[PDB]
């Protein structure tokens, strides 16, 4: 089964949910973690 | 270290023994990759080497590289007033007389 | 002196050491501008002549004369740079007779100044503390995050020796115009020297990190004449 | 203004060892350095009483500077021998006057061993050392710093020394100075006649063990006791040098080499300030001549070794030669128990 | 004659180094003779003027 | 490459490892150790029985690696001349990194000893802190270490002349001469008059002689797995890579102890 | 079960490099968002986004340093390009110790958990990247926050050491039939020279961190000056690690650049032996200087002169590399494809990033520039503009070979130009702010420094749009990437020559100087069955 | 003549089984002595081997550089409109007003500061 | 048989059809407690590192 | 698991390389305890046959179409690095010859053919 979609850990074609949702959620979590950390540490220290 | 008079004997010997189109284009490709331009004797052997292998486009592309290797325009026109009996006997036409 | 809004270059000098620093920087920038322009011109020539070229020189790959030229020519630049650096390192310091001593102890988020001379028989040594004037209590025309309540007042044309230490964490005594930057680690005494040639006011800020209010702990140095210094010592 | 002298001495011994180790009928060419260094060394010890210390150092730097470049154009055999000559002279000047200057400026005996342990580490980077163009630039910059301190910032006269020293004749009659030089002789006897003889029958383990050992025992030899360090180091020299005939493989020769250059690096670093201690205790305090004796007893081995090594190798063979040089290394050591306390004055 | 050409790239290299150094030295002789020295002159003329006022 | 039936065997002398689950489990044990060690020193857990489970799982994971490296060498039979050379190069480049931790601790002592501060009145081993005399029990440790360095040579010289009773005895006597070093160095920590916290001198002495203790428990384990693997006939007379690594590991620790005895116990 | 035995319980070297790439993108996204949070606080004077809290500003700066020095550049330049390519260049099947490669990957996901939990469970760990001792005590930071951040520098250190030993023991005895160690490619030499410094540099950092932990939690008083210790000791024990570290990030970039200059300019590299000796000298002279970071601590005057001398010497070997790259680019034919533009943008921005360090190497000139934004403007031209472009050029160079899917040329060029413009806008006025006297690590600044802080906050929003466009480039590569090889001739590795016909060129397409670009492009799991042969 | 004339407009559209017949029919006409070839065959034999088709296409066409330039312009415009929104909504402290930066100039004039290049704290 | 089972267990580890770490009929005693206690050790440091985020001490 | 070999003419796999047993009370040797690719190398080195070759490529004669250099492989491809007929003139160019096509080395011109073993 050696081919151009064989060495990736994730499936790209012939899939139920389209690939745009797993691709977008990765970057969304990666850009949304250090805002959650700042929100928690702002709310723990008095300020809004 | 190599001199003009050994360059222009080694490449004549190497042009007089090619047997396929790959070898003619191989020797032609590394001949135009030095600081020395080819002599009129070497280019005279290259056209017969193209004739034995029966190719036409390579005998025109030889004359197109002389426009880019040579520094000025007068030296280029000095190359075509000695290589004229070779052209009009074999039948080679330049690119700027074809307009392809 | 004060920072200017759209600054490009150094602040104005008031000490021979800062003038030496400026002169050495302007000496090094000569050779650095020369090297950058050489590299830029060769890149321009490579782009302008040899882009999408029919003829490839694939046998010019050794070099023997040219490899010595880009090894010895950068060396001579290093020796020419290294001569005035060593002279300025060794020359300009307290060679002869310092005349005052000011001890600057760096606490957590404010400065403490003592003048080690002017001692009475009972230990009446003059001392004060420099804090930060907050934004709410500023008067009309004062500088924000640089203005203090009490300023260090010194005479002109007198060698001043600063002995700097600290009691909590590592600080940094920095007055940019005067050319003074020395650390304050909690277990040793560091010393620097300054000479001021003209009257005025000089502002500075700390450098090494100390915690929450690292950004608000400035230094302010006023340089009065000798008569005003005598009148100021007889009030404190 | 004391650490820069240590830097200058370290660089001078580095250039010494690099010029000695790098060699370019080969025994006539190779033994030209140490033969001239055997003769030139007592003369500088008397010259520094007249002219002073820094001028022979920087004059020797100038002589090696424009003689190594003259060696490059040299092709004929007479020109090669006259090129290796005066390279030996400049090396001798730099070494003797630099060690005299370090003995002069460092008065305390405890600090002197700590300084000379770091200073003697330069006789391993000559064997070890790459590109070698950046390191020469670094050496030139440190020499600019030395010239700026000593010749530009403060101007000085010719300045003869304040006290006339003892002559060289009465110092060779002192027994303890002879015993001190005998260790530096006999430790290098074992290591001199091995590298010319090794292609007939390594540099990196010896250099690494030397540079590790001398720095730590230069500090430790005061409270550990200098004569105990000399005994322990010379016995390790003998036991390590006997084990080479038993080994018959190149991979098995790595372990004795860490035996040798370590222990030699001990027996130098404990025995080299003790001569200054002997001169300070028994005679007047002039340091040039006793360290000239040190350089003589150190560099005679490289002259005598490669010449006699082939003759003894043709005579008796390699395990016999290694065994007798091990016997020579071990059997001199019980004399060093005489270093407990000299007669005072 | 016009049919013997032997070296072309070497002269290009020699011209391409002997222009990138003159241009660099031109762009470095303006930082030291048009940006540096008049500032030192202005700094000195300020200090030869402040002392005279205190003298008078 | 012109042997008749050659395609039925491997054409290169290197090892292709089967899939193993141990690198993930070692990392998951080290996560538990790191988080519980970071928490239990500041409250937040209370009971000290989770940190002990983390240490026990790290050690059992390492032992489970070692089981699979033994079976692939004495049972499956994939250790050619190249792979043994690779493992030796590997072990030397770990011993080298093991030495350079001690050089930092040696430099952290000479930077404080030579140049002492104001707060301590300038004197090594300082006032009120009695050091450990070097003409006592710290001599017997040096004697038993140089004896143990000579007993392992009689163990490697009896496996080359094909003597079985004479390889078991040397390893047994060596394992009993390393347990006594640990026993002497644990009775010298209960009869001492200076603690971890009361100086900078009691900070480096219990941090240069505490890492050595942990490095010497590993030798007791390593010679246990060299006696027990020799009793059950795993070692031949020219293929024994367990003895050669433990001999190189004993001698380095002996040389380190002879530098841990001159600078801390004698020099002051 | 086949998913677990090939992507969790792994042995193959090429199947772990993809997991390094996926981890590296995540940890490079987190720090970029933290840098944007920093840059919208330093926009105009006052207290804008963080309301009054000067904590959660130093915490954000520390977590920006650690996540993109230790979790982005090293996993990309050691895992994705070192593990994948070096056995293919030297011709080995797999590495020598495969389980050590697996553990060297798997110690990093639970190294991320400790750092992300070190920013939540108290006010935080605002010690800076260099965790200086008397601020990191129990009197200022009292809780499990600095402890959980100094256990994240242990697991990364163990991973790097285990990778380095594998890289050295692979290149020594796992070569092909006729490769002696003078015919190796330049990237292998770069990996070897970094793996020696990783052996010689990590124990002293481990000793310093462990001694700090013992001072914090078991009151040992190594670094407290009330029992006979000095903080300055830690500084030495940090910076002996600190200066080799900044070369470890830059040497694997150089070799990558060399390959690009070899291929899109059809010439061999000018003096390869000069390049390997220059790399050796740069690696050796990075251990003999470590104290130019401490010129204001109170050193001697005969020690400043040595460390000013030993730092400027490193200009001599780097100039050999720069002029050799120019001499390689000089004679040949140049086509401007998307790795080649990054290669051209590295030869001009690294040299303006490195010439400022000759100004900072002097002890006389450092008393005007220390802890001032000139240092930050220095090291962003050589970190963000020297190493990140090397990573991008390596990705755009090797991704069609590894994956088998091509990428759009136009969108990659738009990404490159946006990154160039924005990153050059952000990092240049820091030099002016440094010359006027702005200190480091301050949330609020005086009113004079406002204007340039308005311009340096404009380029960050240009670069993050370039990051989002890079995300879309990866998406357009993976989906419909089979039809992006006929749009442009960027898919071709080499242009036909002047006399070489198209008909001959289609039969003989790939001419290479390594084993890499002759493989099938998905590479096979077991690539070499019979050994490769070399004259 | 139709198979040979005007191959500059049809060569990239033919399949790969009608391209290997034109080459295999001009390779048996070039064995004849030249001057016996038509002009169209001389043009076609030049366009087949040394011509701007296939692997001799340029990397950047004229209609691609406009696309890259206009991708960069709307890459800069969006960041400007994002940054403008974080500029109207700012915390402006009391010190950044012109009547506060004009009173500080009198203090810096009384205590002589920046006698060189200039002092002016006014930036509105 | 005798102490030389080495010429018997070298015919078992090859030709097994099971992985090497679970081939012998003894590896159950090694693999069940280790994988059992690892799932308690990891589940104990994920309960106390979420409880530390909410401020609860013991 | 089967009949044990004595020399390498009787080795048809990994099934013929288990060996006999040692005796109780003696240190076993390497002819009595070895299974895999270790005993195969040992059984080759006791005869003079190197199982794992380390001989570089031929650099004596050039290569034409009529008389090409024959490279031996157990697969359909083998990676070949050419550095010239004087053996250091041609720079390192790698080639993939197969069983349907021959490599031709664009600078010097050597031809390589497959011998499928
Ligand atoms: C990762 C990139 C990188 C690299 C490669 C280097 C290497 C170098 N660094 Fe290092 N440096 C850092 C990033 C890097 N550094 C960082 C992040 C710090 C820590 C800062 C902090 O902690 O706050 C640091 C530390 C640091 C400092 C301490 C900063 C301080 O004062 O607070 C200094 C200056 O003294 C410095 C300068 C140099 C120099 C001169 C080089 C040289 O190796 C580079 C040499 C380059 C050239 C010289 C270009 C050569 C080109 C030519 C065309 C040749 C011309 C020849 C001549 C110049 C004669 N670096
Ligand atoms: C720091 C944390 C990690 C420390 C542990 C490092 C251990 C490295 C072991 C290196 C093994 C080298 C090796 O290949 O040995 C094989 C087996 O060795 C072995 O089995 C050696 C076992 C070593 C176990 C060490 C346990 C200490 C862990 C801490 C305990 C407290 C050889 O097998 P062979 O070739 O000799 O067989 C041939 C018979 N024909
Ligand atoms: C930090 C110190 C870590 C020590 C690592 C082991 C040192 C020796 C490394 C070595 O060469 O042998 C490895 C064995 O490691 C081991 O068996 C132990 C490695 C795991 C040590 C625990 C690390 C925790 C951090 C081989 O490993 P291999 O399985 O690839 O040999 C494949 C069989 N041909
Ligand atoms: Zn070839």
């Amino acid at each position: 089964d050696v081919g151009p979609y064989s060495n990736l850990p994730f499936k790209v074609k012939n899939r139920r949910v389209p690939y745009a949702v797993p691709h977008f959620l990765f970057f969304a979590i990666g850009m949304g973690i250090p805002f959650f950390a700042c929100y928690v540490q702002l709310k723990r220290s008095g300020s809004i | 270290e190599e001199t003009y008079e050994e360059f222009s004997q080694r490449y004549e010997k190497e042009f007089d023994e090619a047997y396929d189109l790959f070898e003619v284009q191989r020797v032609l490709n590394n001949c135009f990759s030095y600081d020395i331009v080819p002599s009129p004797a070497v280019i005279g052997k290259a056209l017969n080497a193209c004739r034995r292998v029966n190719d036409y486009a390579t005998a025109v592309r030889v004359f197109e590289g002389l426009k880019h290797k040579v520094e000025t325009k007068e030296q280029y026109d000095a190359y075509l007033e000695e290589l004229k009996d070779v052209r009009e006997e074999l039948g080679i036409d330049l690119k700027e007389e074809l307009f392809p | 002196d004060v920072p200017t809004p759209w600054g490009i270059f150094f602040q104005d000098s008031a000490t021979p050491n800062m003038e030496g620093i400026i002169e050495l920087h302007n000496n090094i920038m000569f050779y650095l501008v020369l090297i950058l322009t050489f590299v830029s011109y060769i890149l321009y020539t490579i782009i302008y002549n040899y882009s999408n070229a029919t003829i490839v020189h694939k046998y010019m790959n050794h070099g023997q004369l040219i490899e010595i030229v880009w090894t010895t020519l950068p060396a001579v630049i290093l020796l020419i740079i290294a001569f005035p650096s060593f002279i300025l390192l060794y020359l300009c310091d307290e060679v002869i007779s310092p005349a005052m001593t000011i001890k600057a102890i760096g606490l957590q988020w404010y400065w403490k100044y003592e003048y080690s001379d002017f001692i009475n028989d009972d230990g009446e040594i003059v001392e004060f503390e420099s804090y930060v004037i907050p934004e709410e209590l500023l008067e009309d025309g004062q500088l924000r995050l640089l203005d203090v309540d009490a300023s260090v007042v010194v005479p002109v044309d007198t060698h001043i020796r600063f002995i700097v230490s600290s009691a909590d964490v590592i600080h940094d005594f920095c007055v940019p115009a005067l050319g003074v930057k020395v650390d304050a680690s909690p277990g040793r005494l560091n010393q620097t020297s300054a000479l001021i040639q003209r009257e005025g006011v000089y502002y500075g800020q700390c450098s090494e990190l100390c915690g929450v209010m690292h950004s608000a702990m400035p230094i302010k140095i006023e340089a009065v004449s000798l008569y005003e210094f005598i009148n100021w010592l007889d009030e404190q | 203004s004391r650490k820069l002298i240590l830097f200058i001495v370290f660089l001078a011994l580095l250039l010494d060892n690099m010029l000695l180790t790098v060699v370019v009928q080969v025994g006539l060419l190779f033994a030209s350095k140490a033969t001239v260094q055997l003769i030139t060394n007592p003369f500088i010890g008397l010259l520094t009483n007249r002219i002073g210390y820094p001028i022979p150092i920087f004059a020797g730097f100038c002589i090696m500077f424009v003689s190594t470049i003259m060696f490059a154009f040299s092709s004929s055999y007479a020109f090669l021998l006259i090129a290796r000559s005066l390279q030996g002279i400049g090396s001798s000047c730099s070494s003797v006057a630099g060690m005299g200057m370090l003995a002069s400026v460092y008065t305390d005996d405890e600090e002197r061993g700590n300084v000379m342990g770091i200073a003697l580490g330069g006789l391993a980077m000559g064997v070890l050392v790459g590109k070698t163009a950046p390191f020469l630039v670094l050496a030139a910059l440190v020499l600019l710093d030395g010239a700026i301190q000593l010749f530009v910032l403060q101007p000085s006269r010719v300045q003869p020394e304040s006290q006339k020293g003892t002559p060289l004749t009465t110092l060779l009659k002192d027994p303890y100075i002879l015993i001190a030089a005998g260790s530096i002789c006999f430790a290098n006897m074992g290591i001199a006649m091995l590298e010319p003889a090794l292609p007939i029958w390594a540099f990196l383990p010896a250099s690494i063990s030397y540079l590790i050992g001398t720095n730590i025992f230069g500090i430790l030899a005061h409270k550990m006791g200098r004569w105990l360090c000399a005994l322990l180091g010379m016995i390790i020299v003998g036991v390590s040098i006997l084990c080479i005939p038993f080994a018959k493989n190149i991979y098995g020769l790595i372990a004795p080499n860490f035996g040798v250059g370590f222990a030699i690096g001990m027996v130098d670093s404990s025995m080299m300030p003790i001569m200054g201690y002997l001169v300070d205790l028994r005679h007047v305090s002039v340091y040039g001549s006793v360290y000239a004796i040190a350089d003589v007893a150190f560099c005679m081995g490289y002259a005598i070794g490669p010449s006699a090594g082939g003759a003894i190798a043709k005579a008796i063979g390699f395990p016999w030669l290694m065994t007798i040089i091990g016997i020579i290394d071990i059997l001199f050591a019980p004399l060093c128990f005489f270093l407990r306390s000299p007669p005072a004055k | 004659s016009l049919t013997r050409i032997q070296g072309s790239v070497k002269r290009r290299i020699l011209t391409d180094i002997s222009v990138g150094l003159t241009l660099g030295f031109g762009f470095a002789s303006y930082w030291w003779w048009g940006v540096h020295k008049p500032t030192v002159a202005h700094r000195e003329n300020y200090y030869i003027e402040l002392a005279k006022k205190k003298k008078a | 490459m012109r042997i008749q039936n050659r395609e039925n065997l491997q054409l290169f002398p290197f090892h292709l490892v089967t899939n193993s689950p141990w690198p993930l489990t070692t990392s998951l044990a080290l996560m538990s150790l790191a988080l519980t060690l970071g928490l239990t020193m500041h409250g937040y857990i209370g009971n000290h029985l989770w940190l002990f489970l983390a240490i026990s799982l790290v050690l059992s994971s390492i032992f489970l690696w070692v089981r699979d490296v033994v079976i692939e060498g004495t049972y499956l039979g994939d250790h050619t001349i190249a792979v043994r050379k690779g493992l030796n190069i590997g072990f030397m480049l770990f011993v080298l990194s093991e030495i350079l931790i001690f050089a930092a601790l040696f430099w952290s002592y000479f930077h404080s000893a030579m140049g002492p501060t104001i707060e301590i009145g300038c004197q090594w081993p300082p006032v009120g802190i009695t050091s450990i005399k070097p003409t006592e029990l710290p001599l017997l440790n040096t004697i038993i270490l140089l004896a143990s360095g000579a007993t392992v040579t009689w163990a490697h010289h009896s496996i080359l002349y094909k003597d079985r009773q004479g390889t078991l005895v040397g390893l047994f006597i060596t394992t009993l001469l390393i347990i006594l070093f640990v026993g002497c160095q644990v009775l010298e920590y209960t009869w001492a008059t200076f603690t971890i916290a009361d100086s900078v001198f009691g900070s480096i002495f219990y941090a240069g002689t505490g890492l050595h203790f942990i490095h010497m428990v590993m030798l007791i384990v390593m010679l246990a797995i060299c006696y027990a693997r020799m009793y059950f006939y795993h070692f031949t007379s020219n293929h024994h890579l367990g003895l050669e690594t433990t001999i190189l590991y004993l001698h380095v620790l002996d040389i380190i102890w002879l530098f841990l005895y001159i600078v801390f116990y004698w020099w002051g | 079960m086949n998913y677990i035995n090939r992507w969790l319980f792994s042995t193959n070297a090429k199947d772990i490099a993809v997991l390094y790439f996926i981890f590296a993108l995540f940890c490079g996204l987190l720090g970029s968002i933290m840098s944007l949070i920093l840059r919208l606080e330093l926009s105009a004077p006052g207290n804008q986004i963080l309301m009054g809290n000067h904590q959660l500003f130093n915490v954000v700066a520390t977590a920006h340093a650690v996540l993109m020095v230790f979790f982005l550049v090293m996993p990309a330049a050691i895992g994705f390009f070192g593990n994948y390519l070096l056995p293919l260049m030297i011709g080995a099947s797999d590495m020598s110790f495969a389980r050590l490669n697996n553990i060297s990957f798997w110690l990093l996901p639970p190294a991320l958990v400790s750092l992300l939990a070190s920013a939540l469970i108290e006010n935080g760990a605002g010690t800076g990247w260099t965790v200086y001792p008397p601020l990191a005590g129990v009197q200022s930071h009292s809780g499990p926050s600095v402890d959980l951040a100094i256990f994240a520098l242990h697991l990364t250190s163990i991973s790097s050491l285990l990778g380095a030993i594998n890289f050295i023991t692979t290149t020594l005895n796992m070569r092909t039939i006729g490769m002696t160690m003078s015919k190796l490619p330049l990237f292998v030499w770069a990996v070897v020279f970094t793996s020696i410094l990783l052996l010689l540099s990590l124990p002293v950092l481990s000793a310093g961190v462990t001694l700090l932990l013992l001072d914090r939690n078991f009151n040992t008083s190594f670094f407290e000056p009330a029992g006979g210790g000095d903080p300055i000791l830690y500084q030495h024990l940090f910076w002996f690690f600190g200066h080799p570290e900044v070369y470890i990030l830059i040497i694997p970039g150089f070799g990558i650049i060399s390959h690009i200059v070899s291929t899109y300019s059809k010439k061999p590299v000018f003096g390869a032996i000069g390049m390997v000796y220059a790399m050796g000298s740069i690696g050796f002279l990075g251990l003999l200087v470590w104290s130019h970071h401490m010129y204001t601590v109170g050193l001697d005057v005969d020690s400043r002169a040595y460390f000013t001398s030993a730092t400027m010497v490193i200009a001599v070997p780097t100039g050999i590399k720069i002029f050799s790259w120019l001499a390689t680019l000089y004679g040949g034919s140049i086509r401007y494809t998307t790795p080649m533009l990054y290669a051209f943008a590295f030869l001009f921005l690294f040299t303006v990033g490195g010439l400022s360090g000759v100004v900072l190497s002097n002890a006389s000139l450092d008393i005007a520039f220390h802890d001032t934004y000139y240092v930050i403007g220095h090291f962003h031209y050589v970190l963000s503009l020297g190493a990140v472009f090397s990573l991008f050029a390596g990705y755009y160079y090797w991704s069609p070979l590894i994956t088998g899917l091509y990428y759009n040329n136009n969108l990659a060029n738009i990404q490159f130009w946006l990154l160039f413009i924005g990153t050059n806008v952000t990092f240049f006025p820091m030099h002016f702010l440094g010359l006027n006297g702005m200190p480091r690590r301050i949330p609020d600044y005086p009113d004079a420094f406002a204007g340039w802080n308005a311009i340096s906050s404009f380029g960050s929003l240009i670069s993050i749009i370039s990051v989002i466009l890079f995300a879309y480039v990866i998406y357009d590569q993976l989906v419909n990437g089979l039809t992006n090889k006929q749009l442009s001739t960027n898919s071709l590795f080499k242009n036909p020559d002047f006399i070489e016909s198209n008909i001959i060129f289609n039969d003989n397409s790939i001419k290479s100087s390594s084993i890499d670009f002759l493989l099938t492009s998905p590479p096979l799991p077991h690539t070499f069955n019979t050994p490769a042969i070399q004259s | 003549n139709a198979t040979v004339t005007n191959l500059e407009k049809r060569w990239e559209d033919l399949p790969e089984t009608d391209q290997k017949d034109i080459i295999s029919q001009l390779s048996e006409r070039q064995k004849l002595p030249w001057k016996d070839l038509t002009l169209s065959e001389k043009k076609a034999a030049w366009y087949i081997s040394f011509g701007e088709w296939g692997p001799r296409r340029p990397v950047h066409t004229k209609e691609d550089k406009l696309y890259i330039f206009w991708g960069t312009v709307i890459g800069i415009v969006i960041s400007a409109t994002i940054f403008g929104a974080f500029r109207y909504n700012r915390n402006v402290p009391k010190t950044m007003n012109r009547e506060w930066q004009a009173a500080s100039d009198e203090y810096l004039k009384s205590k002589n500061a920046e006698p060189f290049t200039g002092y002016s704290q006014i930036q509105s | 048989t005798a102490t030389e089972k080495i010429i018997e267990l070298q015919k078992f580890y090859q030709s097994t059809n099971k992985p090497i770490y679970a081939a012998h009929p003894r590896s159950k005693y090694y693999l069940i407690p280790y994988f059992g206690l690892l799932g308690v050790s990891v589940a104990a440091t994920l309960f106390y590192t979420g409880r530390a985020c909410f401020g609860i001490k013991d | 698991q089967f009949k044990t070999a004595t020399s390498i003419a009787e080795v048809e796999g990994l099934e013929n390389l288990v060996g006999p047993g040692a005796k109780t009370g003696t240190v076993p040797t390497d002819l009595e305890q070895a299974t895999g690719l270790e005993r195969y190398e040992l059984l080759g080195k006791l005869e003079g046959i190197e199982v794992f070759d380390e001989t570089p490529l031929e650099a004596v004669r050039k290569g034409t179409m009529k008389d090409p250099i024959l490279i031996d492989s157990y697969d359909d491809y083998r990676y070949v690095g050419c550095t010239g007929v004087p053996a250091d003139s041609h720079n390192i160019e790698w080639l993939k010859p197969t069983t349907e096509k021959n490599a031709r080395c664009w600078e010097c011109g050597s031809v390589y053919k497959l011998n499928f073993l």
